[PDB]
């Protein structure tokens, strides 16, 4: 039955029990139920009034975190001679990047929410003359729409583009994306293939393509060059979560899929995903004294 | 088959158009891909003298 | 708003806004076909509903293709118009289209 | 706090404590039951 | 009471004797397409007794080696009777299954079956960085076998396989699982020819083992679609 | 009929017809009507709830975003010498500059709407010492006001027109401007000439003309050069718009006029705006299996 | 007002400007078959819009020597589409149809084609005992020809096939036929492989004339089952 | 929020969800019928 949760379930006193044809710590498994044996129906147990709130383990605050998607670093300096990101960068959106937020993310199956989007910018002087408070321009490239392919082509006059200008010296820059795949909900996994014909890529519904993030400096190039990184995070809010699925136990390969190699050794090889014991009869860190 | 007699034009046209029901929507704004420059226009620099 | 169907080498100006149908002494031949990918550069683009939505990224809902014929009085036939939803080739036989 | 004209700007919306797990701990077509065997 | 059960959908029954109850996955049941959830605008074709039958597929023989088995929904079925006929001519495709698994035994034979099934199963290829292609996935009726069941294929695992919906063939229990599966996407149609929802798994954790003189052991596998609908009709793909 | 719509239309279920005497399919495009052929009457329906909105497309959401109008460099440096912009820049105000605007502000004959601007700035030292903080003045010179002919003219003094005053390291300065035309709209498209005698000017009412933008560095220059950029932007809003156009196809030319050439060929030029395909019985992107 | 005509059914529409009313044979609309004069017990599949529309059979050219044509149902349309499939499928099948005919000429053009629908056309041979084979009476999508149409290939009369449902395409007038027809069988359902109900019929009783330049005149076939229902799934036949 | 003493410092409005396409498509004076033929 669907219920409202606040807090864990008070544990209610028992008695001696010896009853025929009653025998509720016998289970099938073999129906796919888990076991429903109370620790009543196990032991003898005293009353407790349970007051353990339930809150932070919500799927709203499990997820809702901001978390690292994009991290790029780039010269700041002239470029006419340079083979490079050429004080711009284009970045197609993905979240499979790095594995904190990707795991998080694929203990589901759907996810509906909206991103709220961090940029935090950094600058170095490349091998000293103090940091330069520069403008960024970070602009969304939507499917479809053309990509700058220099860092003052007309592209970035943005007539339709969200754009967002933004220093160095401020706070980061935020805006929030809504939800935008168009189905009702992301597909964290897809089995399938992505075109009417067979080339096309497996893994990834066409549906929950976002586009393209494309960042600038807005100013000429100095005298002399600098490094600028910038990271995105990424907070989902407002989330809705269906199927949950077995967590990734292989380290990630790619961003393309889910091909696995395991580690060398336990933990996490393919043959062996918790380190070994010496025997099933072995307590590892037994107390002694 | 389009059948015509001797003194009608033996090929005749058909014009097409397109329009969207009023069950359409749109999404997702996006810069249009139909214009864009390389240079300034045309006595755009001007404006400034 | 006119589709140009005869996006074509040879057709010049306006002459790509009108399709030309000839008497034929096949049964059942196809004329033309349109190509209804309105991101991409074919005959649907420079029209009203393509120029707008290019403006966007997502669209949904019913599109209305309207032909008017301006052969003469005298002129008489009859024509067979085919959408197919997609997952296959295009068409290219009636027996095919009229599925 | 939120002055936006979009509600998808609003802060995130941590209060939805309903639960069903018996849809994953107990998808069987009949019930369990405490004081009968299972098969 | 709960280990005999009769199935029938159409013109097809099937009668077990050692069932353990059955799964209906999520606690859902299947279910047509409502207006307010309806996309594209076209009357559906709903075939019904036609379409929503049991299809029986190949059977595999279980072997003491043997790594598991798998299909994937609707392709598995995407060439077999009216239910093909129907993929075949319409760009859209929406069903539920109920799936029955088949696997009798002596009663000095052991083992156990986990049965699972998988919502969006894409896996992944091991120990390189190129995906799966198209020949590795798409199977058909015969289905594949597991490279890794112990990762699923897909660099996850088997111990946790069990918060899908899953029953177990325990052969000292039972000789059969059945799963109900609703419509399980983020569209409420979709093209069958490029996306399959559901895969079926089944694997051995507990091999075959007995002492009596060995037999075949065949697992059966009977599917279902329940509720089908179909739009975008065309000429056959094919 | 004028209605409110929020979301697209329903559609209802449909049976077969074979009615004698109606034939909802044909139409007449000689009236100058569009068809009113409805799906229901064209094809078998199921019924559908539509709950799509259609928010996105509402002209003020359509036209009002920030674009770029006007961008000028010039160098703040001791100009005793100079031959230039001589530390300040004055701008014949207009909107045909930057084609994204241009373009979509063109798909509407008459327009009333307020300007919000904009001012974003940007220096670097010239070919480092750091970046100086400046200080610039943004003077509206209506018409028949006396432009500054010099960075320390006395016509900066600014007794009645306005002025902002911003620094480099501030968020860029933003004003509105009130819809300002003599007539209740703007002449996007102008079929006149602007004087009582034949010489002047085509297609641009004199009813529209805004003035001069004025902008100057207040610092005495450093000891060494930089070069500063501004960027204007411009953003209806409190939209009207009157009797949409057909769109732009060829490149732009000029800011002056609409004239055009195309491109060289297809897409665009002048005799081809689609490009070409083999035949009218190609499909360019069939899908073979 | 009569002239001018939309038949719409499924995904499939004509129009006319040109039609002469249209003939509902013996008065009859197609209907499904109710509870009191059904036969067989398993629930039948009634697929709708997948097979209730217009198929366009290939087009014939008129010639100054033409006999007539015709095309039998079910059997044309046995091989085509979404029906065929079901027919393949099926043991049992019933239906109505509405056939559309169609041809065009100009105005300086004359003649008259009879456009008639014949109930159990059982066809003679010509100058033999021997009775016409399966390869003469069977022949699908495409058809045949009259050899002696002023008997009706079967030793009875043209002048009086009036007496079937009928209409005339007379170039002068009307440039299409329409005939809706009715279930006609002594039995509620036929395996539809062997039996044919209906013959469509297209005779020119005045030949084709002008004086204009000769173009091609073809005359095209449009027919839609109307209620198909079918019982007994089985394997297809095909 | 709006402090501002004249009215055309607000922001946007973007409320405005009356439509009349029929000016666009229809401006015939006998207005079309569904029923009927055209001409
Ligand atoms: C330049 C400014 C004005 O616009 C911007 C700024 C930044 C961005 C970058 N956004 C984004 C970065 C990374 C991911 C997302 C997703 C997303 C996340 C998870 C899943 C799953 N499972 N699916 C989709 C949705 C929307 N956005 C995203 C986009 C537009
Ligand atoms: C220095 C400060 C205090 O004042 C300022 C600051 C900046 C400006 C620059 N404004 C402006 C720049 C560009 C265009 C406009 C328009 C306009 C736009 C479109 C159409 C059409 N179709 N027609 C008129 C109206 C008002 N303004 C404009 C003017 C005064």
């Amino acid at each position: 039955i669907e219920s409202i949760i606040k807090t864990a379930t008070d544990t209610v006193k028992s008695e001696i029990n010896a009853e025929l044809g009653v025998v509720p710590s016998l289970n099938a498994v073999e129906t796919g139920a888990t076991s429903n044996t109370e620790p009543e129906e196990a032991i003898q147990t005293r009353t407790v009034i349970n007051q353990h709130g339930v809150s932070e383990t919500l799927v709203e605050n499990f997820l809702s975190r901001a978390a690292l998607v994009s991290k790029r670093s780039f010269e700041y300096k002239d470029h006419t001679s340079s083979t490079a990101d050429k004080n711009f960068f284009k970045w197609t959106i993905n979240t499979r990047s790095f594995v904190q937020l990707r795991r998080k993310l694929e203990l589901f199956t759907y996810l509906r929410f909206d991103a709220e989007i961090t940029i935090l910018t950094t600058v170095a002087v490349n091998g000293y003359v103090g940091l330069p408070d520069l403008t960024l321009q970070a602009m969304f490239v939507p499917t479809g729409a053309l990509t700058p392919e220099k860092q003052d082509s007309f592209h970035w006059q943005s007539g339709s583009n969200a754009s967002v200008f933004f220093k160095i010296s401020d706070p980061p820059a935020r805006i929030t994306i809504p939800f935008m795949c168009i189905n009702s909900a992301y597909s964290v996994f897809y089995d399938g293939f992505a075109g009417f014909e067979k080339n096309g890529l497996y893994g990834i519904n066409p549906a929950d393509t976002i586009g393209n993030l494309c960042v600038r400096i807005v100013n000429e190039h100095q005298p002399v060059g600098f490094t600028v990184t910038v990271r995105v995070y990424m907070k989902p809010k407002h989330i809705k979560a269906w199927a949950p699925r077995p967590p990734r136990t292989l380290p990630y390969m790619s961003i393309a899929n889910a091909n696995y190699k395991g580690k060398e050794r336990a933990p996490n090889a393919l043959s062996a995903i918790i380190g070994n014991r010496d025997s099933v009869k072995t307590m590892p860190h037994n107390i002694v004294n | 088959n389009l059948i015509v007699p001797s003194e009608s034009s033996d090929t005749c046209s058909l014009i097409g158009f397109i329009a969207a029901k009023d069950d359409f929507s749109l999404r997702l704004m996006r810069d249009s891909p139909d214009i864009g420059q390389l240079d300034h226009l045309h006595a755009a620099e001007a404006a400034y003298q | 708003s006119m589709m140009e169907i005869n996006n074509t080498e040879s057709a010049v100006g306006m002459e790509r806004l009108k399709v030309d149908i000839s008497a034929l002494t096949d049964v059942d031949q196809l004329l033309f076909n349109i190509p209804l990918d309105i991101q991409l550069d074919g005959p649907l683009r420079n029209t009203l509903v393509g120029n707008i939505s290019r403006y966007y990224t997502h669209w949904s809902g019913s599109l209305e293709m309207t032909f008017m014929f301006c052969g003469s009085f005298m002129a008489a036939g009859k024509l067979i118009l085919c959408y197919t939803p997609p997952g296959g080739s295009c068409p290219t036989t009636r027996e095919t289209a009229m599925l | 706090i939120n002055f936006y004209k979009d509600s998808y700007a609003a802060s995130a919306s941590k209060q939805d404590f309903s639960q069903d797990p018996s849809k994953f701990t107990e998808p069987v077509v009949e019930g369990l039951k405490a004081g009968a065997p299972v098969l | 009471s709960d280990r005999v059960l009769q199935l029938k959908l159409g013109n097809s029954a099937i009668v077990t004797q050692e069932a353990a109850n059955y799964c209906c996955a999520y606690g859902e049941w299947p279910n047509y397409l409502p207006d307010h959830e309806a996309v594209a605008i076209d009357k559906p074709t709903q075939p019904e007794t036609a379409t929503d039958r049991f299809y029986t597929l190949k059977s595999v023989k279980w072997e003491t080696g043997s790594t598991g088995w798998w299909w994937k929904l609707p392709d598995a079925l995407n060439n077999i009777g009216m239910f093909g006929q129907n993929v075949q001519h319409h760009y859209l495709y929406r069903s539920g299954f109920l799936i029955h698994v088949q696997c009798n035994a002596t009663k000095f034979h052991q083992g156990a079956l986990l049965v699972v099934a998988i919502p969006e199963h894409q896996r992944g290829a091991h120990n390189t960085n190129t995906s799966p292609g198209f020949d590795d996935i798409m199977k058909g009726e015969e289905g594949g076998t597991f490279n890794h069941p112990y990762v699923l294929d897909d660099g996850t695992s088997l111990a946790c396989a069990t918060i899908f919906p899953h029953q177990w063939i325990n052969l000292r229990t039972n000789n059969s699982a059945t799963i109900v599966l609703p419509w399980m996407n983020a569209a409420p149609m979709d093209f069958p020819l490029r996306h399959n929802q559901w895969t079926l798994a089944i694997i051995p954790v507990v091999p075959l083992g007995t002492r009596t003189t060995s037999s075949m052991v065949p697992i059966t596998v009977s599917i279902a679609p329940m509720c089908c609908e179909f739009n975008g009709l065309r000429h056959a793909i094919t």
